[PDB]
């Protein structure tokens, strides 16, 4: 459609990315730990991106006493195998049959939920991101559809609007009819990109809507609510969540107030340029209770190039 | 005494308002200080040279 | 019926040999090409 | 005291509410550090 | 009971393929209602 | 007696410090903390020393939320008050008549064991230390003493060697007899004094023997084992424990290993001369479990002649 | 008599009024003598 | 097997010696690291001075 | 398997022993840093 | 009972006194001790 044309529109980032900004970068979610950990990561290349890294934690409930890592990466492939102790193996390989068309698929296994299966096939367009996962599929005898599918697409409507749906489809056992929902996303982004507006209309009624400013070079600041819902009538269980994180040649801070009460911070100090220490403290007023936990991230390498790279 | 409970209550909360500052301001001072310091090391290193 | 063998073949291939895999990739890609067992290991070899 | 299911929204709806105009407000700009 | 939840979920697939039409002409619409003001 | 003065023997340290060197210099059993705790100092006065100090522990079950503090002390005077949350009052005050003569009393009172008050009377003679001290004194109606009375005398056989014993009587109600017991100690000092041991045969067959040397001006380490007794057949539990503890212009490391298998750390970083950061991890491989505490010393003054000295 | 009454008074003088006496002894020993509140909170004066 | 038991027990016990180690020399490691980068700066003040 | 009671002290001292010994050698003196 | 816990306990002190004598001429026995060898 050549007048359609005519609007030249930028291309979303995919559903997945949708809460980065804020979720994964201006909260601890994912960087908070607990007790001691030593995180060793070995370099042996770089343009060939390839790396082996080792963890000792203790006294964190949700890590594991040990884990081996390896990840290799190129331009167009991207794999990482992640032993466990007690065997619990963990892998994932992405590869890119375009620049802008990748497969990822990710595999789990263990003794507990042994294989659990994701495979998923990513597409990005000039102005829509549309991605197709399934989670533990497989076939039946009766012919349907067995485990969980879930396909997902975001148009962007407007250089600094984008508006997508997820949908989810889910089969259990194969016997009774496989759930299905839908769920709306929306991101905005401001015309400087200043500051970026995430809202997403989850499945089941639950919103989880989130905000993202950069306030300048080194902090940049977000928040982030809740609304999950229930039935015995309705239970309405949400939190909001406000964030900051400062980021410096020498480290990295991340705060974050709860709704909840709980308080945490997150700092990474780079003592050297291979060897980086990590704090993380976290309180709970509503109980009067603390978590803590400390960490490493020992950096060597393997190669005197790579040795001489990372020196200048 | 209804007196008494307001006193506890507001020095529990005044409690707690200190307890988070510091853990919220403790971490961001010490990367401040650094990264300041690093900021006169910088300047230091080029008034040496010229 | 094959399919549903090769399911279940490929996961324990998964399983058994997708560390190795990558392990392998990336020392035959790797110029240098360490031994096994340094490359294994924690420590700098250079 | 009633505590409403729709209590718990219109609480988190006004500290999101709040939370957004502090952020783009001057005084988040006046927090970050001058150096 | 199944074919109610059947139904329900082929309806939920034809309402989703909708709104996914709607998204995709989306600029189309909005092209337009600028063209109209 | 004059031919007895030739020697001239040096004066041993008090009983209490017969440890110093091991248990409260080169081991973390009085520095260890857990969970976050802040400490607030105020300096007022220097000549007279007068302080003014907070707490604020979270997480530590043995610290209390809360605990104000001021300590006073001048050339022959020293005070200090510790007010705790739940208005629990600890006080000591120690008033020397002489240089060598100090009488020092100690009263702890809470709730919980309402005042413990401890007396005791301190004197350093040329060769000898003698002390005595009583626990909860006080007197009955049937005349007889009554709370635990401790007196202890040291004497420095040779300026290399110390010993003395330690005299323990207890009667905690009054109506039965008061249970005594002995204990003996014996000090010994390199005569380089680069080493120097401690040996307490406690009371009840209990053996609290301790060594230390100085490695180096930044470096001295030491080890303390314990042989305690029981009976249902005799019971004996006991521990050895191997403590170093490095000192820098910049901060102070101290580690421990224990017999028990657990293992401790103790760091503290002075990043600036005012503000000091402490932390503190220990290991359980026994259990696997870990304790893990951080810090802070934040030491702000309140006079301008004082923070003109703290900067120099 | 006398002696233990004298005991519990004197517990309860420590109890209510020790902090109170070193207060008193260090803003009278200080040249600056900071006024009480100042001197109570952990807050620089100078 | 006793041969899988020895394997696990000497796994577990360089998991222990390794944490240990890790323990107790990471905050010495970064306690020299400190006092030698302070001695380099008064050796480099004192460069400045002469 | 004995683990009698004199077991425990004959264990701790053999370590109080190891121990004293290992810090008077030099070995310990090795250990401090040369700077 | 309590004659021998009484009994007990000034033996105990006795030989405490008795020690602590022991201990204040020490330094004297042993520099007898010196001088004959």
């Amino acid at each position: 459609h050549s007048h359609r044309q005519s609007l030249e529109l930028v291309n979303p980032g995919t559903v997945e990315n949708l809460n980065k900004e804020v979720s994964r970068d201006v909260f601890l979610s994912q960087y908070f730990f607990t007790g001691l950990r030593a995180d060793l990561n070995k370099a042996f290349s770089m343009n060939p991106a390839f790396q082996t890294s080792h963890t000792f934690s203790i006294g964190s409930q949700a890590l594991p006493k040990y884990a081996f890592s390896a990840l290799f990466a190129n331009d167009n492939l991207f794999a990482q195998g992640n032993i466990d102790n007690d065997l619990s193996v963990s892998g994932r390989l992405n590869y890119g049959w375009d620049k802008k068309n990748i497969s990822k698929v990710n595999l789990q296994i263990s003794d507990g939920q042994p294989t659990m299966c994701q495979l998923e096939q990513d597409y990005q367009a000039s102005d829509f991101s549309v991605n197709v996962k399934t989670l533990n599929p497989s076939f039946s005898e009766k012919g349907e559809f067995t485990g969980v599918a879930v396909a997902s697409f975001l148009q962007s409507v407007t250089p600094q609007l984008a508006l997508g749906l997820e949908t989810l489809y889910s089969r259990t056992d194969g016997s009774a009819p496989g759930d299905a929902g839908v769920s709306y996303l929306t991101r905005y982004v401001s015309k400087k990109q200043d500051w970026i507006f995430s809202g997403q209309l989850q499945a089941n009624g639950a919103l989880i809507a989130s905000l993202w400013r950069k306030v300048a070079q080194n902090v940049e600041a977000g928040i982030e609510t809740t609304l999950q819902a229930g039935m015995v009538q309705p239970t309405v269980e949400g939190s909001t969540t406000i964030g900051a994180k400062y980021e410096y040649r020498q480290s990295v801070y991340r705060g974050t107030l709860d709704s909840n009460g709980k308080v945490a911070c997150f700092l990474e100090r780079k003592v050297l340029p291979t060897l980086s220490v990590l704090f993380c403290g976290e309180i709970d007023h509503f109980k009067n209770d603390t978590k803590i936990g400390c960490g490493l991230q020992f950096e060597t390498a393997g190669n005197q190039e790579l040795l001489m790279l990372q020196q200048g | 005494s209804f007196v008494r409970n307001a006193f506890t209550k507001s020095g529990n909360l005044a409690w707690t308002l200190t307890t988070t500052a510091l853990l919220l301001g403790v971490p961001l001072s010490l990367s401040i200080l650094a990264e300041q310091q690093l900021i006169e090391m910088e300047k230091t290193f080029d008034l040496q040279s010229d | 019926e094959r399919i549903s063998k090769i399911l279940t073949l490929t996961h324990n291939v998964a399983h058994y040999g997708w560390i190795p895999f990558v392990l392998y990739l990336g020392w035959a890609h790797t110029s240098n090409r360490p031994n096994f067992l340094n490359l294994l290991s924690p420590l700098p070899s250079v | 005291f009633k505590e409403s299911p729709l209590y718990t929204i219109a609480l988190n709806g006004a500290f999101f509410v709040a939370g957004v105009a502090f952020i783009q407000s001057p005084l988040m700009d006046m927090l970050a550090p001058q150096l | 009971e199944k074919r109610a939840h059947q139904e329900q979920t082929e309806k939920t697939l034809k309402q989703a393929a909708y709104v996914a039409a709607f998204l995709w002409v989306s600029p189309m619409i909005w092209h337009l209602v600028k063209k109209q003001w």
